[PDB]
């Protein structure tokens, strides 16, 4: 997959020429160490789409047309740049401001030409499903053989791209037969939530019923919005779940429920 | 499948050679449709049956095994019109609306199942859109076989062969092409024939470009195939629905 | 049995040249009626069948099941000689068989009625909508046609399969005729083909259907015993009367 | 076999039956009581002889029906049987 | 196949540092000798370990050398692991006799006493791999938060022990001791939990102890004993309730104080498990700072729905401080 490497080396260049983002990453790296010297900030760097067009249109059209192949190499590149920062004493997140849009759509107008493509929905958010942990990194301790043992759990919303599902439970006695106790509090949990979004009540065409679609909010984004708030979500538009085609059960046309991952959630008035 | 070649050759020869004196109605229907980015075609059956009786003889026989060979047949034509070489171009939906003989809702009982049925009723409510699939890639959980499955219409289980098993195939949603679907539900008109009983409502699935074509409460005349789905609720008792190709609202209605 | 085929050779004679009320064969006129109406229910009076011979009438109170299948094919033969056609129309006509006393009501029923045609009567209760049943199986190959069933289906393809409408209606016993201190027990009724939609809720209906069981079916949890379901597969439908 | 069971209902003779849930008479029970009903299934030709809202005398055959230990290489309750019925009471 | 990556924190010599923390002490003879022996004397069960003194010890072990690896951060960083590690050390330094212990006296102590008597006898006869250390306890280790008046040392950021909002709670606090506060909700009534539950065999006897791990366990039959095994043929074995070690268990949910709720949203309750002595300490309607390790207990299934794994967690109670005595 040398092309995924290409995406990383390409996104590298975008940063530090121009350097207008790098100062913000430095600011994030410094502020937390300042809290380390004291006596909270989410780690994500807002990327204005504004700037992306000046360098490459080829890579610009891609983030909109096929975000699954693009956002994650750009992301691995951002971590890679955050580690070359200063110094020692996490996946981060992209944001994507914009410079909308195409892809501008209210939730009423969407599906399927807009699927598997970046999207900025806007509408009312209800009913705001209750905040809950989600397991990601498995961490264990072997004794007396020692070392340090970890598994990595890949969920449905892991990264972006689809991957062979890891879940569930714990390995327990990975070879050889050594005992593995779960190490809690070293292991990583990203919070996770979903919130459905109804189209704006005032732009509703007729007595025809409202059509809402669900947005999963990863990491920091969680608990950022009470229900009934004007919201412009952004995110990649994802279709998850089999349509029933996987197994015999069940029998019916209905299928492929869709939702939006991430991403930003700019409130508005 | 030389027979499918034989059928599709007849459909191409029906689109390219059709003449209403003297413009080619279909062939231009096509161009004027790809330019606006409609990606659809509306066949007028009377012209069809005028052209060959034969292809309508088979199309009213086993519609759901044929109509998709007509779709691929027409999109293979838009390849030679809308573009030229020496992408991507979805396989167009065809909407066919024709007179025939109106078959009222009460009078649909078996016997015409999988035979095109024109009818008339007032739509109750329209169901919220949901996507089916058209072209989706699939990888194996183990041997990692990369399979591109072209799903057609008109449910379909995934293939189990490249332990391995029983069904080690994952849907890749990063490359999968999706369409839309509606589910109208229509109550037959109050004038006829309620008698003393509450009127029945057959469930209908619109799709692609007919979707959101009709505001609930407006009288319409649907065409479509008639067919049955399972939906556990025995024995066996499969329940009836009408696939729509294609819908035409009453005058005007805009 | 093959002997039963010879029975057909007799009943066909009953089907056409049988006369009553000074000439003018009645069943000939029924075949002529549908016939023109082509409603595919041929209708045979039990009174006359019993009048000609009690041996067949006894076969109706013993084993109606396979004998109707023997009988209606012959009815199709009679329609075939009278109208050299209907190879294109329905290719099956199942006979209606008017009143058959008995005249067991509802609540009086036993095991002795199994597999044997029995008349029932009472009010209809709200009926299910019309859901086409599988019946015959056919495909382009590709095993052959498989009839299933009434009602098991053990032990799916489809290409062109001949569907026949199914409808299940719950028949409850008439409120006027209930003996005091007793609840109005009721039985399941299975309509088929044209019998569909003939019924309406709120009405008393006279049915000739045979009685059936299968197949436990489903309890095995709260009974304590191997108890079958009670379902009357229906034959004819008439207003009261 | 093994194999299929297999179910054949034409060769199998059937009989009866109707369940009734028997409850103690109200004159004996010392309210506050909350009288305890129990199942009696009528098997036999005494089927249908029973009436709702009335006292009946039965033939005992108490048995038990499944509805505590396990059978290893069970949940039971009293279900009373009656093979005879009378309207006495 | 399941990669491994080293960490600067090592439990081996940290255990050593725990052992040096216990029974070798000055500042408060030492408190860990008397506090331990009073438990060994069986008038006392709960062992209240203050993190304050762990803080005091490092000063003597640093400046004031010789310098050592840190605990107070390393404890609350994990805090589950130390219950199975920091607390087992007590077994090595504990006074053996200790005084006037007898046998009965106590119920169920005679059982195990006769277990080890018959085991010692029969083993010493056979020779002419042992009962688990968790079965023999009869005491519970509880950490407490450092608020603290002496936390001003200062180790600054070292404190949680930050009397935080239920809203403030994150998925990044799992496996790390956290104080929380709110009103007690629903306060479910106490029921016995289980730990070992050594079932009894039949023919040749012995014993086997099945670990009670996570929420639930699967019961086993077969035979584990080699004697009953294969000849002839597999001995039958049943669980003995007298032999088992029971730890009180009481669960209760705690809604937020509602002043800690923003202009929006809704009060969010948090489920809290209680064990040992701390049981019944909690009462409904009472604002309390409850401190404890913050942990998941998966999944019992379901397991189809989530997917994943979607832990949903709970708070293990450790210490309890209620407002308004
Ligand atoms: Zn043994």
């Amino acid at each position: 997959d040398a092309v995924f490497g290409d995406r990383v080396r390409r996104f590298q260049e975008f940063l530090d020429t121009f350097t207008s983002y790098r100062d913000s990453v430095r600011s994030i790296q410094v502020y937390n160490s300042n809290n380390a010297a004291n006596y909270i900030l989410p780690h994500r760097i807002i990327i204005s789409l504004d700037d992306l067009r000046e360098f490459d249109r080829s890579f610009w059209s891609g983030i909109l047309v096929e975000p699954a192949y693009f956002i994650p190499p750009a992301e691995k590149a951002l971590t890679d740049l955050a580690d070359s920062m200063d110094d020692v004493p996490h996946p981060w997140k992209l944001s994507f401001k914009g410079s909308f849009g195409a892809h501008a759509l209210s939730p009423r107008t969407l599906t399927a030409q807009h699927l598997n493509k970046l999207v900025s929905v806007e509408g009312i958010v209800t009913k705001t499903s209750l905040v809950r942990p989600k397991l990601i990194r498995s961490v264990h301790y072997a004794a007396k053989t020692g070392r340090f043992h970890y598994r990595d759990y890949t969920d449905a919303t892991t990264t972006l791209t689809t991957r062979i599902p890891t879940p569930a439970i714990y390995p327990t006695e990975d070879t050889e037969g050594n005992k593995l106790t779960t190490e809690y509090g070293y292991s990583t949990f990203i919070d996770h939530q979903r919130i459905t979004v109804q189209e704006m009540p005032e732009m509703a065409p007729a007595g025809q019923l409202p059509r809402s679609i669900d947005v999963i909010l990863d990491d920091d984004l969680v608990d950022k919005t009470k229900p009934g708030d004007r919201v412009n979500v952004v995110g990649v538009f994802k279709s998850l779940g089999a349509g029933g085609m996987n197994q015999s059960n069940s029998n019916t046309l209905i299928g492929f429920k869709t939702l939006i991952l991430g991403n930003t959630v700019y409130p508005l008035h | 499948d030389d027979d499918n070649t034989e059928i599709i050759k007849s459909f191409k020869n029906f689109i390219l050679e059709f003449r209403l004196d003297s413009q080619f109605i279909y062939r231009d229907q096509l161009r004027n449709n790809i330019l606006v980015k409609n990606y659809s075609l509306t066949v007028n059956m009377e012209h069809l049956i005028g052209y060959n009786e034969d292809i309508y003889k088979k199309l009213s026989d086993e519609p759901s095994d044929i109509i998709p060979l007509f779709e691929t047949a027409i999109t293979q034509v838009a390849k030679r019109i809308s573009i030229l070489s020496r992408n991507s171009l979805p396989t167009f939906q065809l909407i066919l609306n024709s007179n025939a003989n109106q078959i009222p809702l009460r009078d649909l009982d078996s016997e015409h199942v999988s035979k095109i049925v024109r009818l008339s009723g007032i739509i109750i409510s329209t169901s919220v859109l949901s996507s089916r699939a058209t072209y989706l890639s699939i990888m194996c959980r183990n041997c990692r076989h990369t399979t591109s499955i072209t799903i057609n219409n008109f449910t379909v289980s995934l293939p189990r062969s490249c332990n391995c098993g029983p069904d080690p195939y994952i849907i890749i949603h990063e490359s999968s092409k999706f369409i839309d679907q509606q589910f109208l539900k229509l109550q037959e008109i109050p004038e006829l024939v309620p008698v003393g009983e509450m009127p029945r409502n057959l469930t209908m699935t619109c799709d692609r470009y007919l979707t959101n074509k009709v505001i609930p409460g407006t009288r319409v005349t649907i065409v479509g195939i008639y067919s049955i789905y399972n939906s556990k609720n025995g024995v066996a008792i499969r329940t009836p629905y009408i696939k729509i190709l294609g819908i035409q609202s009453d005058v005007e209605t805009s | 049995p093959n002997v039963s085929r010879t029975i057909a050779r007799e009943l066909k004679s009953f089907l056409l040249e049988y006369t009553d009320e000074t000439g003018r064969s009645v069943y000939g006129a029924r075949i002529r009626t549908l016939g023109e109406m082509n409603s595919e229910s041929l209708e045979v009076n039990y009174r006359h069948l019993a009048e000609s011979k009690a041996i067949l009438a006894l076969f109706l109170a013993k084993c109606p099941e396979e004998m109707l299948k023997i009988f209606d094919l012959v009815a199709m033969e009679a329609t075939e000689l009278h109208y050299p056609d209907y190879a294109r129309i329905h290719s099956e006509i199942h006979v209606r068989i008017s009143d058959f006393p008995t005249i067991y009501s509802l609540r009086e029923l036993r095991e002795s009625n199994l597999s044997s045609l029995v008349r029932v009567t009472g009010v209809v209760t709200r009926r299910t909508g019309v859901f086409p049943q599988l019946k015959y199986v056919k495909f382009n190959c590709l095993l052959g046609p498989f009839f299933q069933d009434s009602n098991e289906e053990i032990r799916v393809n489809g290409e062109k399969t001949v569907y026949r409408n199914y409808q299940r209606v719950t028949l409850q016993e008439a409120p006027g005729t209930v003996p005091p201190g007793r609840l109005p027990r009721h039985r399941e009724v299975i309509l088929l083909a044209d019998l569909v939609d003939v019924s309406k809720p709120g009405e008393e209906v006279e049915v000739t259907g045979i009685y059936k069981n299968n197949y436990d079916g489903n309890l095995n949890a709260k009974n304590g015993f191997p108890v079958f379901a009670t379902i009357i597969e229906a034959n004819s439908i008439k207003r009261r009367e | 076999n093994r194999a299929f069971w297999t179910l054949n209902v034409t060769r199998s003779r059937f009989l009866d039956w109707q369940k009734v849930r028997i409850q103690e008479n109200a004159n004996e029970i010392p309210t506050g009581s909350m009288p305890r009903t129990l199942d009696v299934i009528l098997r036999g030709d005494s089927v249908e002889r029973a009436k709702p809202g009335d006292r009946c005398k039965f033939t005992g055959v108490e048995i038990v029906v499944p509805d505590k230990p396990s059978s290893t290489l069970l949940t039971y309750k009293i279900s009373f049987l009656a093979c005879h019925v009378i309207s006495i009471g | 196949a399941l990669p491994s990556i080293q960490l600067p924190v090592d439990y081996n010599n940290l255990f050593n540092e725990i052992t040096d923390f216990l029974v070798t002490f000055k500042q408060d003879g030492p408190k860990y000798m008397a506090m331990l022996q009073k438990v060994a004397n069986r008038e006392l069960n709960s062992v209240i370990i203050d993190l304050d003194d762990i803080l005091q010890y490092q000063n003597e072990k640093f400046l004031q050398g010789t310098q050592a690896d840190d605990l107070v951060s390393a404890i609350q960083q994990n805090a589950n692991h130390f219950t199975e590690l920091f607390c087992r050390a007590i077994d090595n330094n504990m006074p053996l006799p200790t005084k006037e212990i007898d046998y009965k006296d106590d119920v169920l102590d005679v059982i195990l006493n006769q277990r080890r008597l018959r085991n010692e006898r029969m083993l010493s006869d056979r020779t002419n791999e042992l009962f688990p250390p968790n079965l023999t306890r009869r005491y519970f280790l509880y950490f407490k938060p450092l608020s603290q008046n002496c936390a001003r040392r200062y180790r600054k950021k070292a404190i949680s022990s930050k009397p935080l909002s239920v809203r403030q709670i994150k998925g990044d606090f799992l496996g790390q001791l956290i104080t929380v506060r709110g009103i007690i909700t629903r306060v479910s009534d106490v029921k016995p939990a289980v730990e070992v539950i050594a079932y009894t065999c039949d023919q040749c006897g012995y014993e086997v102890f099945q670990e009670v791990n996570s929420r639930t366990f699967t019961p086993l039959s077969e035979c584990t004993s080699e004697e009953c095994s294969q000849n002839q043929t597999k001995g039958q074995l049943f669980m003995s309730t007298r032999a088992s070690k029971f730890s009180a268990f009481q669960e209760c949910k705690i809604q937020e104080l509602s002043q800690q709720v923003p202009v929006g949203h809704i009060p969010r309750s948090l489920n809290i498990h209680v064990n040992g002595t701390l049981v019944r300490s909690l009462s409904p309607g009472d604002i309390v700072d409850v401190t404890g390790i913050f942990l998941p207990a998966p999944y019992t299934g379901f397991k189809a729905l989530k997917a994943g794994l979607l832990t949903e967690t709970y708070l293990e109670a450790q210490f309890v401080r209620q407002h308004k005595k």
